[PDB]
Order: structure tokens, then sequence, then C-alpha cells
RNA sequence: AUCGAGAGGAUG
């Protein structure tokens, strides 16, 4: 009951501060995969994102539904992450207008995510468990 | 110079001298 | 056709001020001013004095 | 209340320990809710407060006089030269915790009146007691320890609820209920009650 | 010496009263849209008719005894100044220096009365500073709990 | 009435300071402002205790029996 | 109409009222004093003897106490004195007149009582001090506030009645008003102004605070929710934890304006199961709206659940707020120097557009609109020229306001105030009025003796250029005076009509009850309607949903 | 005490409104709340 | 010179204590000031008996006034709480009785200061109950004023007490407190109109820390260390002792638990 | 007239134990203790010096209603560790700081001029 | 059974419109078991929404009109210009069956 | 105790 769900390398194209200071809407696209774009919300106060960047973005869901999150202590217990930036979320719908393509709708307790591609027909489920990892 | 006219503050000195006479119930008294 | 204008008129009064009352209310009212033949006011001339109940 | 129709009651009291406090060590003698401001629209209350600070500080007197060349700009050019936020705000710390309050707070000297009307002179209860002469209803007023009025307007609200047995009580058990003897034919109260 | 005239309402119909003695007959500049002035000060009508006869004493004088207690009443919404007028008459303090000697049914006195830090030029004639009916309390405007 | 002991908000004893105050005005030719600062009254919670005081006591005693 | 239709009655109280953020919705603060004096007739049953015999002995002075004990033969044992007051053997069938205790039926109204909701049942919680205390969100149905308003209370004396209070009059039952299909109680003032704050995207809470809050909500499942952010530093969203107040299986959909299931600036409101997904929570949602959370949670889960909801929401918001802070200074009614200028110049080309409409009318070129006077089309003209002038300048100040502006943030929540109020305070106050007409000629052919005759300009006839901040001028002051006065005048003498109306309406309909045949009829059996409201439906259990069979393409319908 | 000694009564067109001619003789704001509002005046 | 909390005083005098309380948890430094404010005990008049009073003030008005007067509270720790001393009512080991006799001697004004207070009971030789003076002129506060044939005869019974019971027992005055001058913890969000930096002033406390540097990114993992307090004494306890007794009282009522906890274990499991 | 005596913020009436300790029914290995005649001077401090212990899962207090003196602590810890001990160990830590604070302060005070 | 059929007419046009075959199989793909639920569920929900014999709708209605009237005392009416009579004044005519009304109006199309 | 007047509080 483990393992990754999606992986790619993305290019930052628009960092929009829409009357906020502790949050950003980021518009980033894909490499070699042509038709694939991503719209994410990133708390810049912690992990700063300038425009013209590159982020490794991973979904996965590894490591009684929620078993009361227990404080980190990751020094002795093996972690799930070699990444600079992680978030937990939920998916609330999957958009299918024409396409040829497919889009995902995620909510990290407030921060939103819209992703766009097609080769994920058996990757993403209509489910609670969904994470998000970012490095470089 | 006794010629120049009344101004800002000067307007009050008159008031006080009005009350220095009639006080506050003159209508009632008179 | 009267019943309908009297209502519209009671209505246009409440709604003219941003308010909203459920049809089923004003309707009941409007109707009471109707069943008694013609238009029956909301005073001692209109309702009551209609062989209802002396004590009341 | 204060000095601009800004009336209100005391809801609670907190000791200097559980109260917010400026880094200077000052505690506020009283706290009013920023909500009774924009709706009723009293700006003067807000000014008087920003004036009176500057007065306490510089140790002078306050010129609240009505029509004048006195400006809320020319006030705050003063409070600024007095080591302060030119519109009255002051960084405070919570009481229970002492954790710096995220948002600054407008806080200062403001003349407050102490109207008459105090709870202990309004408070009143009664469960039976003084009746009237004629009606045999409860007597009026609280300075005779009487009962409160259940006016038709309150009878209405009751019927709406359809609570019937309760409204028979509020008109028999409490207040009035009385026993009489009647006639089989005529139906008056002529009957001579020679009981026992 | 002929400098003040007792004017009633009927005779008030035939005269052209000025408002501000100084700024109501000095000369031209003019100012209006002409540079420069204080941006933060208020906008006044301006004198446009000039064949005056009288001039007002000081406008604050349109007020009453209870009303001249209010600081900056010209910055308040009108019905508010009417409320304070009714409450000022129900505040509490020194009602006469001889309270310890009279024998009247019920009377309240304030342990520690204070002259307000903000006052009217008209409080002076009403002797409010010598017989105050309030205390300069430190006040905070915040949410703090919910009481 | 009579100068209170200790300012309501803070507590710093102010009751002993009333005389000194007056004496620093009429005798030393100073203004209420700097007179408060000679008295150790830095905070303004206290400053209004003395500044806005009214000594009705003087007129009270004026009566005979 | 004074001795039969409405009597004075016993077993009743009254006192000043005050708010309590930590009280329950159906509850009511009742001072020991009163609880010591109001008594409830209770019979001795083998079920209660143990507690009763204790109360008797406890005496009429320690709160859980009782005066008087009623025997078989009908005697009345006064426990304030007598000899056998410490003795006494309670057997079955006797009655003890105990004091009022926690969780009891009390009917609790406030005049003028013009609703069913003006009279409601509450639960007792005996308290210190001397006020009746109640839940902020039971404010609206009474129309109460805490600026010195008094309230009443009535204590039942029979079981039948006790039931009849907590089965029909009980407050949670009254949450959805049968007047307008909607909920009549909501989230008000502080809690509302803050349950916006908490739900912003910027708002993040952390561990130390987070745990307290979870503990704060009662019957909290005892499960820390996984932190939204679990990057460098474990933090939760605002919305994250508030979601813990909200029950499960509760769904909500909005779509305000620019709402693309992403929302540029958190527009709309999407609520899935027990959590929330996107949007900012405020009036339209948590308020007492038609489609708001309260209407949803009520028909869906029950009253008793919704009644416990109110509590939870506040309990959390309050805490968060309390330790974050909120205020309002005068800096919250200033505007930019560049803006202040632009406003006075947006009054100057609208005081000049009036000089021309006068300059015209005076050389007899102003054509009269069909059916009205030449003076009527001038008057109408100018009055509009000056109103449009203020709302132009007003909505010039609402664009100049920062997001960190406390006054603005209250409107954006809906706690207090609106647009007008901003414009008044910062930009310009506007034209005055009486009888509908602008400022009159009291003096002959002028307004005040500080004017010439025959002067219909803005300033002469009662337009206050200046704002509440800059300060009024002498004449202005006096005009605004004539205006505001009209307010107090009406409420003083017009209400005596608005209240006579109420008495007539009530008295003419009164006895119209729905019968066991479902027709609407009076005391004479005379039908009024043949099915109540044309379909026999209780106004309460109803809501407006579109019939997507009307609007639609002749074709898109086939589709 | 001061405000009571300067009180104006009136028995029974529109005699409650503040009328232009009141300027400087009767005070605009001073008046009782409700009941008999505006029939009573302070100088 | 220890392993825990690190105090360093900069300036301090007869009445003022200016110090940086280094290396402590926030929750502590707070609970320190509160227990300070109102938990340490003191002596203050708490019962007035009136013989004659023909002054202009009324009985309870002076009564209240007396309470507030600062009484010496040094060896206060060896005086039983009046609610424990098996003595019926007041005594010598649980109260210092005071007496006040003043009459309108001359025709000019007769001031009644506190110097006019007289200890009557045995001090069993301990430092306690001497009313406190700081007035240059040598006069302790000001009780009441007299004119002619005006008498005033009183009897004061001062008792042990805690401010939490009434503020007349407060040894505290005002307590200055601040952490993090340049806001580096972003614990506050500044309200403004233009350059938030020119809109607020910097506290003297900024000269003891560095600028945040705009070029650096926000520091997340950061707790509140180093606090800039300043305690002022009313005078019944020296300055130093207030802070010292504070720490004690805290430590005290913290252990009155640690103990009471242990007094419930060998209670159910034993017998 | 209804105001309850002030000495009721620190003293204890009849049958009023200073601590009641109770089993949390909701989550296993968790407890909820009820400090009588105490407040934020006590509650707050116990909580923070209780979150330093890496062996603790959950801790937080609440003050029911500001009329009465009394807070509630709720504590959940690693399995195989009684929370009473987690409390015990916490209280000592505090004392160990204060006892050392006190000394460090004296070392300073004696030094100063004035 | 005629009035019964007619008094439900409206509700059904919603019902028929939302339980249309092309819908219960596309927009919201319901199962067998999950349908018999939705159905059985609406029945009971509906029966809950009947008026209870007893309810005194007389008082109820009066109150439900008198209150918002109590809030009608405003302005009243400064689009400006009615020009017709509105507010309490109008409501006073409406209930008096007033012969002499201040603003009678024809409106023709 | 009853009859009569006036002032005030809550919707502004
Ligand atoms: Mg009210
Ligand atoms: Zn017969
Ligand atoms: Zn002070
Ligand atoms: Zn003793």
């Amino acid at each position: 009951m483990s393992n990754t769900l999606f992986d790619d390398i993305f290019q930052v194209s628009e960092v929009d501060p829409g009357r906020y200071n502790k949050v950003c809407r980021i518009e980033a696209a894909s490499t070699t995969q042509d038709q694939c774009k991503l719209t994410l919300d990133i708390n810049v106060e912690l992990f700063p994102v300038a425009a013209q960047d590159s982020l490794t973005v991973t979904i996965a869901s590894s490591l009684s539904a929620t078993r009361s999150w227990r404080p980190p202590q990751a020094g002795d217990r093996s972690l799930a992450d070699d990444y600079d930036y992680v978030m937990y979320g939920t998916a609330y719908k999957f958009e299918e207008v024409s396409k040829d393509l497919i889009a995902v709708y995620y909510s990290f307790g407030g921060l939103l995510m819209r992703l766009e591609g097609n080769y994920r027909n058996l990757n993403n489920l209509k489910q609670e468990n969904a994470y998000l990892l970012i490095r470089r | 110079d006794e010629s120049a006219p009344i101004t800002a503050e000067d307007s009050w000195a008159v008031i006080s001298a009005f009350f220095r006479e009639k006080g506050l119930v003159s209508q009632q008294l008179d | 056709a009267g019943r309908a204008a009297l209502y519209k008129e009671v209505y246009n009064v409440i709604a003219s001020d941003g308010s909203y009352v459920n049809y089923r209310h004003m309707a009941l009212l409007v109707d009471v001013m109707t069943t008694q033949g013609g238009l029956t006011s909301v005073t001692r001339h209109g309702f009551n004095r209609s062989n209802t109940g002396a004590l009341m | 209340a204060s000095r601009h129709g800004q009336k209100g009651t005391i809801g609670i009291t907190y000791r200097r320990e559980d109260m917010p406090f400026t880094a200077e060590g000052i505690v506020p003698d009283l706290i009013i809710n920023p909500h009774a401001i924009p709706s009723r629209m009293t700006v003067a209350h807000l000014i008087e407060c920003l004036l009176s600070k500057v007065a306490a500080l510089s140790g002078n007197e306050g010129d609240a006089s009505p029509f004048t060349d006195i400006t809320v700009e020319g006030i705050s050019k003063l409070l600024r030269e007095h080591g302060y936020q030119s519109r009255g705000f002051e960084v405070m710390y919570n009481g229970h915790t002492g954790k710096k309050l995220m948002a600054q707070i407008f806080f200062g000297p403001t003349y407050y009146q102490r109207l008459r009307h105090m709870v202990d002179d309004k408070i009143h209860a009664r469960a039976r007691g003084p009746m009237q002469v004629l009606t045999r209803q409860p007597v009026e007023g609280r300075s005779r320890d009487g009962g409160l009025r259940f006016g038709e307007m309150e009878r209405d609200c009751m019927i709406a609820h359809g609570a019937a047995s309760f409204l028979k009580e509020r008109l028999m058990e409490a207040s009035d209920a009385f026993r009489v003897h009647i006639c089989g034919i005529c139906g008056l109260m002529t009957v001579i009650a020679k009981l026992n | 010496e002929g400098l003040v005239e007792y004017i009633d309402a009927e005779e008030e119909e035939s005269i052209l009263i000025a408002m501000q003695p100084e700024d109501l007959e000095p000369a031209e500049a003019n100012e209006e849209n002409d540079l420069d002035v204080d941006p933060a000060k208020r906008i006044r009508v301006s004198h446009h008719a000039t064949t005056f006869t009288h001039c007002e004493i000081h406008p604050s004088m349109i007020l009453g005894v209870a009303a001249s207690i209010i600081p900056f009443p010209d910055h308040n919404q009108s019905p508010r100044n009417t409320y304070q007028s009714a409450m000022g008459k129900q505040a509490m303090g020194v009602f006469l220096t001889n309270y310890n000697v009279r024998m009247d049914t019920m009377a309240n006195i304030l342990y520690y009365p204070q002259k307000p830090l903000g006052t009217t030029r008209a409080m002076e004639y009403l002797k409010f500073r010598e017989l105050p009916a309030g205390q300069n309390a430190i006040v905070a405007i915040a949410c703090y709990s919910g009481y | 009435m009579i100068v209170p002991v200790r300012c309501f908000s803070c507590g710093k004893v102010v009751g002993d300071k009333w005389e000194s105050y007056l004496n620093l005005l009429q005798e030393d030719e100073l203004d209420e402002g700097t007179a408060l600062s000679r008295l150790g009254l830095k905070r303004y919670c206290c400053r209004r205790m003395i500044l806005t005081h009214v000594d009705l006591i003087e007129k009270f005693l004026r009566y005979n029996p | 109409r004074g001795n039969l239709m409405g009597k004075r009655v016993d077993f009743s109280a009254r006192t000043v009222i005050s708010g309590d953020p930590n009280l329950e919705l159906d509850q009511v603060g009742v001072p020991k004093s009163i609880a010591k004096t109001l008594t409830y007739p209770e019979v001795v049953t083998p079920y209660n003897i143990d507690r009763l015999t204790q109360l008797v002995r406890n005496g009429p002075n320690e709160h859980p106490g009782a005066k008087y004990v009623i025997r078989d033969s009908g005697d009345r044992i006064d426990l304030r004195y007598s000899k056998r007051a410490g003795d006494i053997q309670l057997q079955y069938g006797w009655k003890v007149e105990r004091h009022i205790m926690d969780n009891d039926p009390v009917l609790f109204n406030r005049q003028p009582s013009l609703h069913k909701m003006s009279m409601m049942a509450h639960r007792v919680k005996v308290i210190p001090y001397s006020t009746f205390r109640l839940n902020l969100s039971v404010t609206s149905p009474y129309n109460a506030d805490f600026d010195g308003d008094e309230m009443n209370l009535h204590v039942p004396q029979s079981e039948e009645t006790r039931a009849e209070l907590s089965q029909l009059c009980a407050v949670p039952l009254q949450i959805v008003s049968p007047q307008s299909n909607k909920p009549c109680m909501g989230i008000v003032q502080d809690t509302l102004c803050g349950i916006r704050k908490l739900t912003l995207r910027d708002t993040f809470i952390e561990l130390d605070q987070v745990l307290n809050m979870l503990y704060w909500v009662p019957d909290w499942d005892g499960v820390i929710p996984t932190p939204a952010i679990i990057k460098p530093k474990p933090l939760w969203s605002g919305k994250q934890i508030l979601s813990v107040a909200i029950p499960n299986g509760i769904h909500l959909q909005r779509f305000d304006e620019g709402t693309t299931l992403l929302s540029p600036k958190d527009n709309g409101m999407l609520i899935i199961d027990g959590q929330i997904i996107f949007g900012v929570v405020e009036k339209k949602t948590v308020g007492s709206s038609n489609g708001g959370l309260i209407h949803v949670v009520t028909r869906e889960k029950g009253p008793q659940v919704c009644a416990k909801l109110f509590g939870n929401i506040q309990k959390v918001v309050n805490f968060w707020l309390l330790h974050n802070g909120f205020s309002t200074g005068i800096g919250d009614t200033i505007a930019d120097g560049p803006t202040m200028r632009e406003i006075t110049e947006t009054i100057a080309e609208a005081k000049k557009k009036v000089l021309d409409v006068t300059k015209e009318a005076q050389a007899n070129l102003l054509t009269a609109k069909h059916g009205m006077t030449l003076r009527e089309s001038f008057e109408d003209n100018v009055v509009r020229f000056l109103n449009e002038a203020r709302d132009k300048a007003g909505r010039l100040a609402e664009v100049n306001l920062k997001d960190l502006n406390n006054v603005k943030q209250m409107v954006m929540a809906g706690s207090k105030g609106s647009f007008i109020n901003i414009a008044q305070m910062s930009a310009c106050v506007g034209q005055q009025s009486v009888e509908g007409k602008r400022i009159a000629f009291g003096f002959v052919d002028r307004t005040l003796p500080h004017f010439s005759k025959d002067d219909y300009s803005p300033e002469s006839k009662g337009f206050v250029e200046n704002s509440y901040l800059r300060g009024l001028t002498p004449q202005e002051f006096f005009f605004h005076a004539m205006g505001g006065r009209e307010g107090l005048i009406d409420t003083a003498v017009k209400t005596a009509e608005t209240g006579y109306i109420q008495r007539r309406l009530v008295k003419a309909l009164e006895d119209i009850m729905v019968h066991y045949d479902n027709t609407t009829r009076n005391s004479l059996g005379n039908v009024i309607q043949f099915i109540y409201g044309e379909d026999g439906m209780d106004a309460a259990h109803i809501e407006k949903q579109s019939l997507d069979t009307i609007g639609g393409s002749d074709a898109a319908f086939e589709k | 005490t001061l405000s009571h000694l300067r009180r104006t009564n009136t028995p029974i067109a529109k005699p409650r409104q503040l009328h232009n001619t009141h300027w400087g003789l009767v005070c605009p704001a001073e008046t009782p709340e409700g009941q008999a509002c505006g029939l009573v005046k302070n100088l | 010179s220890e392993e825990g909390p690190q105090v360093k005083i900069r300036e301090a005098s007869k009445d003022n204590v200016d110090f940086i309380l280094s290396n402590v948890d926030l929750a502590m430094a707070n609970s320190l000031r509160r227990v300070m404010i109102a938990e340490i005990p003191t002596l203050a008049i708490d019962s007035v008996e009136v013989e004659t009073n023909t002054t202009v003030l009324a009985d309870e008005f002076i009564a209240h006034r007396l309470g507030l007067i600062p009484l010496q509270s040094m060896d206060i720790e060896q005086l039983e709480y009046s609610r424990d001393c098996f003595c019926e009512d007041h005594c010598d080991k649980c109260s210092v009785v005071l007496t006040l006799q003043a009459f309108g001697e001359s025709e000019s004004t007769t001031n009644v200061y506190s110097k006019d207070l007289v200890i009557v009971s045995n001090l069993m030789g301990r430092n306690i109950g001497h009313p406190i003076i700081q007035d240059k002129e040598g006069n302790g506060v000001l009780i009441c004023k007299l004119r002619k044939g005006q008498e005033l005869k009183l009897t004061c019974v001062a008792k042990k007490g805690i401010a939490k019971e009434h503020a007349k027992w407060g040894p505290a005055a005002a307590i200055e407190f601040e952490y993090d001058p340049w806001n580096k913890l972003k614990h506050t969000d500044y309200w403004y109109e233009q350059d938030s930096a020119k809109e607020w002033p910097q506290s003297k406390n900024c000269e003891y820390e560095d600028p945040p540097n705009e070029g650096d990114p926000f520091d997340y993992k950061a707790q509140a260390d180093t606090f800039y307090m300043n305690v002022e004494s009313v005078g019944s306890i020296p300055v130093d002792q207030v802070v010292v007794r504070g720490i004690d009282t805290l430590q005290k009522k913290v252990a009155s638990i640690l103990l009471a906890l242990t007094q419930m274990d060998q209670d159910k499991v034993n017998f | 007239m209804n105001a309850p005596d002030r000495f009721e913020l620190f003293l204890l009436g009849e049958g009023e134990s200073k601590l009641k300790i109770d089993p949390d029914t909701k989550a296993p290995n968790a407890v909820v203790i009820t400090f009588e005649k105490e407040d934020h001077t006590l509650g707050n401090l116990i909580r923070a010096e209780l979150l330093n212990d890496r062996k603790v899962l959950f801790a937080a207090y609440k003050v029911e209603h500001p009329f009465f003196a009394r807070f509630k602590l709720r504590i959940q810890t690693t399995e195989g560790y009684d929370p009473k001990d987690a409390l015990k160990n916490a209280c000592n830590s505090i004392i160990n700081k204060l006892g050392a604070l006190k000394t460090n302060f004296e070392t300073e005070w004696n030094l100063q001029t004035l | 059974q005629n009035a019964q059929r007619d008094a439900v007419t409206l509700f059904c046009c919603l019902l028929r419109s939302r339980l249309a075959t092309r819908r219960v199989l596309q927009e919201y793909r319901l199962t067998k078991q999950a349908f018999d639920w939705v159905l059985s569920n609406i029945e009971a929900q509906f029966l809950r929404s009947v008026v209870h014999p007893g309810e005194m709708v007389g008082v109820l209605a009066a109150q439900s009109i008198g209150e918002p009237a109590t809030q009608m005392t405003l302005n009243t009416f400064h689009v400006a210009s009615k020009k017709v009579t509105s507010g309490v004044p109008r409501l006073k005519e409406i209930l008096n069956v007033a012969k002499n009304m201040k603003t009678p109006s024809l409106t023709v199309y």
C-alpha cells in the first residue's frame, strides 16, 4: 500500500501575487511533453519561487484513514522525502471538455492545483490520499 | 493699535463679558 | 381579478424595501378580504361586525 | 458610554494580569468593540481620543471646540514628535500568553461618563405575594414586589406556537383563577354557596 | 456705545449677517483654486455678497448648555449629538458643593471626578472644569475575547 | 475630591505628589508639562491622574460646623 | 384589553442583558439571586426523595435549596422559620417547592414581542453576578443588544407545560423562520469578522495554537488532521482546522462571479463532505442567508446538531481572534493625498454643471419635460447632478482603500456598515432633505440670514461639501441638523401607526387555523382556502430551486 | 440643573421640524428622545 | 554563571530593574510577570474601626484610602495568614495594629499625612508595618485635610494579603516587557499608508540587535528567546526581592502540585 | 449583590480536591486533569515545558469560563509511559530552571552600583 | 383526488425534470440500489413538509406581515422619485380600502 | 392602598 503516482520536470512562466504576501499562484509548463500545463499555489514565504525556474514535481501517496499525525522525529524513523517542499491535499473533480487531453483539480487545505496532460488514465484516482513534492 | 479690527480669539473676550453680567438664568430672573 | 391586484399591491409594498415574505402569508390575508362578497377593509367597518361572536 | 451617544453596559472584568498590555507596561481601564463604529458613524469619539493622548503627554489642555482650524493631520504631526504612531495605534501583547498581538490596536485617553442605571436597581423577581384589591391580580411595580405584564401582544406570540396548556396556566395557576357556582336554567351567579 | 444690537426673529428678515469676522471681509487673493493652501483643512462657502450689516458673535453659540459639552460636534452624525444631550443629564458627579449639608431625596456623588482632557471654549462659562461628571479613563478599541 | 493614592491603571503612588506639583508651578515658575517630569511621572497613565485632578476639598472645608 | 386579554403574572423576572461567547445557544444566564427566588412545584416520587430530602434540609439559602413543603391535608411548611425545619420526613405524594436549577424550561421574551421568535424556550445555567446572559447568535430574533436593554422570563408550574415549552418553543426548533423560507439566527459581529480572517489563504496556524483549538471543540474526534503544508515547517491552513467544527456528509456549492473552480481571489464557496475546498467563509455562507450553511446543516442533520454547531464555530473563531487581534483607528478613515485632491475636483465640475443649468434656465432656454413644471425639471435636474456627484466621489474612496484597512475589512465580512458609510466618513456627506424636497425657504426667498435672496445654488440649499473627517461648517452643521431631526420625529410618532396596523392585522386573522381536513377556516367554519397556501405545505420545510425546463434553447432542450 | 432652567414647552402644519428661523435662538441638537420629541426646546 | 536562564542587568536603582532575561521559553517569562503582578504576599490595612470623624470626607471613603497606603513588608514571610492563626479574630503574630489621632489644631489648614500613624502591637522585633515615605519633605502620602474643631480617630488592623484578592496588596506598579524589536519573527503585521518603516518608531531595544536585511529570506524555524523587561517597585518590598520572591512563589505553587500529585498515589493504592 | 468573594480564586471549599485526574474515553493512552483554583500563570507554563518532551503526542489546556478559576490539561503520550510521569518530569524541569534563575539573578544584583 | 393531483402539479414538473432518463444515467450515474434510495428518500422528506393540523396560520401571517412593516419606516424614498405613494402610508390605504388615494395610475401597453 | 399629573430606559 505505497508508491509514486506521477513525475515530471516543469518550467515557471508566471508568479502572480494576487493581493497576498504569504502565498502565490504559479503558472508552470512541461519539458519535452509539449501539451501539458500546471497551475499551482505556493507559499513563497517558506519556499521562494522566482520566475524562469525549474521544479521537479512528484505526486505519490507514500508513508482508520488518518491516524492522528504524530510529530516529526524523522531522525530515527525513515522518511518519504528528499525534497525541499511538500504538501498534502485532496482531489475534488476531473475535467474532460473535448480532449484528447485531461485535467486534475486539487486542494491542499486551501492552496489549489490544476494540471493538464493525457498519459495519466491509470495514474490518478478519485481519492483522498494525495501528496506533492518539489525540489531544486 | 486700537484701530485694527477684531479677529479669531478676540471674539471670545466679548462672550465672557456677556456672561459676566446676565450669567445663565437672566431670562428667568428679569 | 381583484384578489390578484390587491395582492400585487400588498406585495409591491413589502418588496419595494428589499424585504421578502412567502406567498402563503399575504395570500391568506388577501383572501380574507375577498370571501365576504367584495373588498372588506381591515377596520371595524370591514372585518368583525359580521355575526361572528359577540365576546370576540 | 463615553461622549458621543456611544452607550453600553459592562459585560465583564479582567484583572491587570489577564488584560492586553503595551510594551510600556500600561493596561487599559476599559475595552470597546470596533464594531460599534462604522454603523452609527461617530468620528469625533475617535478624534477626542487621539487629542487627549497628546494632551496627557505634553501635559497641556485639549481644544475640542466646534468650528476651528484644528486638523487630524496637525494633531498627528504632534503625537509623532512625541515618539508615537501618528494615528493612535500601539503594539500590544496578549495577557494569558504574552504573545505579541499580530494587529496593532488604537488605544488612548477618552473621557467617559458614568450614567445612572445599575443592575441591582433594575433586578427583580417574584413568585407569588402581593395581590390587588379589586382585580385579585398581582400588584404593579418592583417597589411593591409585584408581577410582570403578559400583554395581549405576548398572548399572540403564544398562540402562534400553538402552546395552549401553557397559556391556560399563565391565566389561572399564576395570577387569577377563581371558583363560582352557577344555575341549571338561567346561568347567572345568583347561587347561594352555603358550603360545608 | 453702539456695537451690539438685540436682534429678534422678525427683524432677522431684513439683514445680511456675516459668519467669520476676519475671513468675511479682508480683501481678494483669492485662493479658491489658486495655489497654495492646506489640503487637510475644510472647504468653506466663501463670502460672495458684500453689503453686510451685522456679524455673528461666534457660531459655537448656536448650541445649548448640554450640547456645548460635546467635543467636535461638527464631526458627528447629527442624531448622535442629540443622544449625548439626553445622557449628559444622567451622568454622575458633583451637583453642588454643599451636598453634605442639604437633605434631598436621593443624590449621587463621584469618588474621584476629573476635568476632561478635551474641552469646549464654552465649558469655561458653564463651570464644567470645577464640577466635572466623568473620568479620563484609558480606553482600548479591540476585539479581545468576545465579552 | 482629594488626590488619589496610586494611578488607577498602573499603581505608582501619586498621593504624596500633589503638594510638590503645586509648589513647582507657583514657586518655581514652570508649566504643568515639565512639572510632571520633575515628579517621576514618565508613563501617561499616571500623568492624567495629576493633570486632570480637581481639588474640591478646598471648597468643601469652606463651610463652618 | 388590560385585565382579561393580558394579565400580570407570578413566577417571573427581569434584568439587564449581556453577551457570553462561552455560553450555549439554547442556554440563558440566570443569577443565583433569582434562581433562589423562583420556585418550581415538584412532587415526591421514589425517584427523587434522595435529592429532594437533601434540598429541603439544604435550606432556602444555599443555591440547591427550597422554601415550602406541601402535605396531604394541604398545609404549607415555611422553611425560612418554623420549628421542624431541620427535622421533616418527606413521604410520597407531598410536594417540595425547589429553587430553579440547571437545564430547566424557561420562557424568555423581549418587548416589543412581534414574532413567535420574540418568545422562546431556553435552558438554565445558574451563574454569579446579576445579568441574564445569552448566546450572541440568539441576538437577531429578539432584536436585542447590550446597551441597556432588559428582558423577561417565565417559569412553568406543571409538567404538561414544561413539555409544551421544550417541544415547540425550544430555540433550536426556531432556527429556520417560517416567515421567509430561511434561517433567522447566524454568525454575528466578532465571530463573523474573524471567521473571515481565519479563512484567508495567507492565514496559517501552527502546532502550539493548533492543538489548543482542536481541544477547544467539544466531542472533537481526537484526531489531529494532517497538516496542509508538511514541507520545511508543519503548518495548517485556517480553513484546515475550522473544518473540524463542521459535521460530516454536508455539501455546499456557490459560484459568486469570477468563479472558475480555481477563483483568482477565493470567490465562491465549495464544501465537500466534512471539509472545505476553496473560497473565503463569510456572510453569504455562515450568515443567515437562504442557501447558507445553517439552512443546510439544519434540514440535513437536525436542530440539536445545528444548535451544537453554533457553539463550536464561535468557540474556535473567538479563540483564534482573541490571540490575533482586531481594531479600528482614524487612519482607517484617511485617504491618499493624490485621492483627496481628486475628490474635491470631482465635486467642482459637478457644482459647475449646476451653474450652467441655472445659467440656462434663467435665460428661458430650458425646455420643460412633457407633463411637469419648468421649475420641476430644474429641481429634478440639480438634485440628481449632486447625488451622482457623491457616489462618484464615494466609490472613488472605496477604490483607494487598502486591504489592511480595518473599516473596509468589516464591510468585506459584513459585520457592520456598508458603502455609503465609507463615503460619508472620508469623501463627502452629500445633500440633505425634508418632506422629500431639498432645503426649504424658511426665511423669505433665502435659507439663512447669511445669504442673499433668490439663491438656488448647492451650498445655499443644503449640500454639505465637506466629509465627517474634515468637519462640517457652521451652515452645513445647521442643515444636517434639520435633516437628522426628521429621523427621530418619525420613529417617535409614526410607530404608533406601524404598531396599530399590527394589532388590526392580528385581530382580523387570529383564529384562522388549518383543520384535520386540510382546509383553511375560521370560527364559523367558513373556508378561506381549500388547501393551506394552495398546496398544504409548512413554509419552514421549503426552498427555491430552479426548474431547468423553462430557460433553454428550443434545441438545447432536445439535447 | 442648568439645562432644566432653560426649557421651552408647547401645547398639543408641521411643528416638530427644526425651522430655519430657529438659528441662534433654540439649540439644534438639544431635545428629548421620543414621546414628546421636538415639542420641547432648549434655549 | 549557571546552566539555565541567563539574566544580565544594565541599569537598576532603589526602584527600577532594567535587564535582559536571556535563554528562556516564552511561556515562562510571561508566567513570571503575572505571578509578579499579583501573587506575592504583602501587608496592607484591611480593617478600620472609627471612633470619631467630623471631616468633610465620609467614613468608608477614608477607609478605602488607607488600604492603598504602602506598608513595609520585609520579614512578612514570618507572619501567619490571619485565616490560619488559631487566635480568635486578629493577633500580634498575624497582624500589625495601627492607630491614627489628628485634630484641627490651628485656624490654618491641618494636613493629615501618614507619618501620623502609630504602631501599637508588639513587632516581636521584625521588619514589617512601618508605613513608607519617599517624599523629600518627609511626609507619607496624604490621608485627609482639616480646619477647626474637626477630630479624626482611627484604629487600623493590617493583614497578610495577595493582590489577586484586591489590588491594594500589589507590590508591582507597572512592568515593562518586549521581545524582538526589528520584527524578525513576523509575529505582527504592520498597519500603514506608505513606508511602514517611517510610520512606526524603533524602541531603544533595537540598539541591542541587528537589522533584518531585506536581501535575506524569512527565517521559519525560530523561537522567542531574549526578553527586554523592566520592573518597578511600589516600595513595601525592595525591587530585587519582588523578582526574587516572584521566582520563589512560582517555584512554590508549581511544587504544591508536584507534591499534591504524590499525595494521591499512596492514597488509593495504599489504604 | 451576587458577586462571589474574592478569596475564591485560590482557596478550596468542602470536598474540593486540588486535582482530579480522569481517563480520556476518546483516544487510547490519554488523560484529562482538572486543576482547581488556578489559571494562565500555571496552565500555560505546564503546556510549553510539556511540548519539549519528544515522547509526548498531544498536549493543551483550556479555561472553561472566566467566572471560575480552573483549567483543564489533556495529555496523550507514546505507548508504555504513564502521563502522570510526563507531568512529573515536566514540573521538575521548571523548578530546575527557576532555582537556577534565582541564583543567576543574585550573582548579578550583588554586583550592581545603586 | 382531483385537488390532490392539482396541488402536486408544480412539484412534479421539477420531479419529472430532474428524474429524466437521459439524466439519471449520464449527469449523475445512479445504480439500482442507490436509486430505490433516492426515491424512497424523497417520499419521506416530502411527507415531512406537509402542514400539521393545529398550526394557527392566522396569527402567523399577521405577524409575518407586521414585522417587516415595522422595518418599513425608512426612506422612503429618496433612482429617486416614485413618484407614487409607497411605505407605511400606502400600506395604510391598502388595508383601509381607501376611496381617496394620493397616487392613482393608469399603465397601458 | 386608590385616582390624577410629569421625567426617564429599549426600538432612532
Ligand atoms: Mg438595546
Ligand atoms: Zn336561576
Ligand atoms: Zn500610571
Ligand atoms: Zn492572630
